[PDB]
Parts: structure tokens; sequence; C-alpha cells
């Protein structure tokens, strides 16, 4: 869903770091946004990351 | 180097007790009670007398250890002169004990040179004509483990028949009952007491601190010279045990006032000896005891304090508000509506004095509420936990409780951790620490 977005949007200023940094930034965003909601549970974060990714 | 691994393997074998039966150690505080067991069991495999004793002592008080030491000490010479019938009081119910004795009388007389077959009546009569009925016979040593379940307050048929083939038999029997109740003779039905030899021998406990350091001295010293390091390892051990101000003697001293048990020390010492990699590392690791506070911190890492430490902020405000609501009530009960009517009140009083705390709606405090019953911070109103036996956990598995048919936010929960115990354990640099007073 991201690797079709990079060609749907005509994105050529990308490398693998340019994907993994926005991936880790999204994961930190879900963490600092929703840690007071879940708690210290990997399972309640995994599915939030699975929902809010596309 | 292959010189250090021999010392480590020998040390861990002494710490587990899996030595051969000539260097297997017996501690000094339990050397008199091993003499009584040796006297009892040595006049039944040799002299072919018959009797019955009960060993009373707590858990991990070396009863199975002493008995297996005798039965491996009375097997190096008199192998063919006895067979052993060992049966628990847990995995052998009083109907499955007969099949246990029949299966263990069959397969033990096979190894020397069909009684297992039939119904329960035929099997119970096939092992009443075998035991209740110059030459030397074979004796049977019965090892009853947790005998306080066969002594239930209804019939006591197995104990009556086993203690009845003590006086009234031609086969020499010797039946050992390891139990834990100190009031074991009050359990027995009054015609099973009269068949009993009344010789109950209580296991010894540790009376002095000298017994504990002598026990650790017996456990950790090495007698057989296998590794080159042993000539140091004994002496560097004694330097820690003779000096009463070291770390090892201090940990033994605080073990003597807490759980007064050698197996807890064994489970402390075993990952110290096993995680080490060199002899100097093992030497400084037992000098400093750098692992008996790492391990001892981890043993308390989640009881009610090491996992409240890992609570998040909304969960902590919910727990504090719930403990406030239960502290305000009469008998200590509350629910999700009474808890959320204190969370928003407290947080509105937080935003009154002042940058703030986001008020989460009651659609997201439900997940927090469910995460504080899966950490056991709330119980229900009268919900008993695991039932005692296996039938009462079946009789209630078919019951449909009223506390689970009502809606979610009306279940009358109950605190695990009161507000006074919450006051002292939350750090004083918290934004809810003032809210733990009332
Ligand atoms: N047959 C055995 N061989 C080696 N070590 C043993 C043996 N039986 C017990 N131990 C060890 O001895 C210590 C305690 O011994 P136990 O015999 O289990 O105590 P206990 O009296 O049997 O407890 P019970 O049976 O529940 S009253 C533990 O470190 C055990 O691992
Ligand atoms: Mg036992």
């Amino acid at each position: 869903c991201l690797r079709k977005r990079i060609i749907e949007e005509q994105i050529t200023d990308c490398t693998d770091d340019q994907f993994q940094n926005v991936a880790a930034n999204f994961i930190h965003l879900i963490v600092q946004a929703f840690h007071s909601y879940t708690g210290n549970d990997i399972f309640a974060l995994n599915d939030l990351i699975d929902f809010k990714w596309p | 180097d292959p010189g250090f691994g021999s010392l480590q393997r020998r040390l861990l074998q002494q710490l587990y007790g899996t030595l051969p039966t000539d260097e297997k150690i017996i501690f000094t505080y339990l050397q008199d009670c091993q003499q009584e067991i040796d006297r009892i069991i040595k006049q039944s495999i040799i002299q072919k007398e018959s009797h019955s004793v009960i060993l009373v002592g707590p858990r991990q008080s070396y009863k199975t250890y002493l008995l297996d030491y005798e039965l491996s000490l009375l097997q190096q010479s008199y192998k063919e002169q006895f067979i052993t019938i060992r049966l628990n009081g847990f995995i052998h119910s009083e109907q499955t004990a007969i099949n246990g004795i029949a299966t263990q009388l069959e397969q033990q007389l096979q190894k020397i040179h069909t009684i297992s077959s039939g119904s329960l009546t035929e099997v119970f009569e096939k092992i009443l004509l075998l035991l209740d009925s110059s030459i030397t016979k074979i004796t049977v040593v019965f090892i009853f483990d947790e005998i306080d379940t066969f002594a239930g307050p209804v019939r006591q048929t197995l104990l009556y028949n086993l203690f009845d083939m003590v006086e009234h038999s031609r086969v020499p029997v010797c039946i050992f009952g390891c139990t834990t109740k100190l009031n074991i003779l009050e359990y027995l039905e009054k015609r099973v007491k009269s068949r009993f030899s009344q010789r109950v021998i209580y296991m010894p406990q540790i009376q002095n601190l000298d017994d504990m350091v002598d026990a650790v001295r017996n456990l950790l010293t090495v007698r057989s010279e296998i590794s080159p390091w042993v000539s140091q390892w004994n002496e560097t051990l004694e330097k820690e045990l003779s000096d009463p101000r070291s770390n090892l003697n201090r940990h033994i001293r605080m073990n003597f006032e807490t759980f007064r048990s050698l197996p807890t020390l064994k489970n402390s010492i075993i990952p110290l000896v096993a995680t080490s990699k060199n002899f100097g590392s093992l030497c400084t690791a037992i000098k400093s005891c750098s692992f008996l506070d790492i391990y001892n911190k981890n043993q308390l890492s989640n009881n009610l304090t090491g996992r409240l430490q890992s609570l998040s902020d909304l969960e902590l405000a919910i727990l504090i508000s719930a403990a406030r609501v239960a502290l305000r009530a009469k008998d200590g009960s509350f629910n999700f509506n009474l808890a959320y009517a204190e969370y928003e009140k407290m947080i509105k009083a937080i935003n009154s004095r002042i940058n703030t705390i986001k008020l989460w709606l009651k659609k997201d405090v439900k997940n927090v509420w469910e995460n504080l019953v899966q950490l056991d911070f709330f119980t229900e109103k009268s919900a008993v936990g695991l039932r005692d036996n296996a039938t009462a956990a079946f009789y209630a598995s078919n019951y449909q409780f009223q506390g689970t048919m009502i809606p979610f936010d009306l279940r009358s929960y109950q605190m695990q951790i009161i507000l006074q115990e919450l006051r002292r354990i939350i750090p004083k640099s918290n934004m809810y620490y003032s809210w733990t007073q009332l």
C-alpha cells in the first residue's frame, strides 16, 4: 500500500532510509499518541499500527 | 579451557543432589533423623520385620531425599531382597491406588526374575491374597507421599488395609508416610489408629545460624579432586564463610530470618555458578555476590509493586480514583461509573489549578479498566478464585454467575491495593501524588 503510493504520487526522491524513517516515525507517533490508552502491551500497539497505517 | 567446566559441573551436581551414592552429602542438622530412618528401614530389608512410620515435615524438608538415599543405600548390597511401591496422595485417588499397587507389584517382580488384569474387585482380591495371605522372603516398602489425602474423614479403607497387613500378615511390610500436617494422628479413623504403630518421626528444622553456614559449607565444598582449581576454590570459599562480615554470610543471615530453607539458597546459588565463565570470574562473583541481588530483585519484579511501577499515566489515575471511591464507601465496593465519576472530577480539579491532563472519554477508559483486571488490581465482589479440588471447579463451570450477565459498567468490583498502600509507593514527584490522600 506504500509501494504503490510511491508510484501513484510520482515519488523519485526516495531510498530505503526514506521509507524506514517514516515507518519508525509513524510507530513513534502511535506510541507517544497511544501509550496512555493501551499501556505496556505490544499486542494493543500492533493492531493500532495495523489499522492506522494505510 | 576444559579445566573449569569440570569444577562447574561438579559444583552444580552437588547443588542439585545428583551425585553417586557414596559422596552424596547429608547435612548435620538432619543426620540424626537419617539415623532413625536408617534404623527403621534396615530392620525390614535385612531382619524382615514389618512396621509403619509417618514422616511429618514441611515442604522441601528432605523427606523424599532421605528416603531415596536409604533406598539407594539399601540397594548396593541387598538389591534382590526388597521391592518398592511408591504412590502419591495426589495422582493416586483411592480407587486408582489399587491399580497403582497392582501395576507396581507386577512390574517389580518381573525385573527380579497377570496380577494387573481384572476389574477393581478382582484386582483388589489378587493383592489381598499376596500380602495379607531356612528361607528368606521379599519385603515390600510402601512409600505413601502426602498421606493426608488417604486419611480423609469418610472411610479410610486403603489405610485400614495397608496398616492391617502389618500385624496380621506373613509378608514383611514397611510403609512410609510422608505428610505435612502436624496433626496427622487426629485425622485417622479410630480403628486405623489402633492398627498404626504410633511411631511418627518429625523432620528436623534449622535451629541455629551455624547449621545454615555449615550446610552451605557442605554443599559448595568439593571433596573429589577433579579440576586444578579446587585447591583454591575450597579456600576461597572458606574465606567467605569464616569471616562473618562478608556478603555470602550476610545473604545466609537474611535467609535465616526470611524463608529458613536450603532449597531457596540452592536456587539462588545455581545461576550464579552456571552463568560464570572463568574461575576468577566465579571467584569474584561469589566474593561480591553480584548475582544474589540481581536474582533477588527479579524474584519481586511483579507482585504488587514492580508491576504498579510499570503502570501508565491514565491507568494510574484510574487506579487512584478507584481506590478513592472504595475508600469512601462502607464495605469497599465500586464500579466503572463510580470510578469515572472520580476521574473526571479529579482531572477537572487538576485543570482548575493551572500544562494539563487530557481527559479521555469513557469509550477509551474501558480498555484501561480491562487492563487493570488482567493485572489483578481489582477483584469482583465475592468471586472466589481457583476452587480447591477438581469437582468444585466443575460444579461452578456449569453455573452462570450473576456478575457476568449484568452490563459491564455495573459490576461491583473491589480493590486489591488500598489508598494507604498506594500513598507510600507512588513517588512524591507525581502529578497525582496529592490525590492519594483523603
Ligand atoms: N531423589 C532425589 N535426588 C536428588 N535430589 C533430590 C531428590 N529428592 C529431593 N531432592 C532435592 O532435595 C531438596 C528437597 O527435597 P525433597 O525431598 O523434595 O523435600 P520433600 O520433603 O520431598 O518435600 P515434600 O515431599 O513435598 S514433604 C530439593 O533440592 C530437591 O531437588
Ligand atoms: Mg513427598
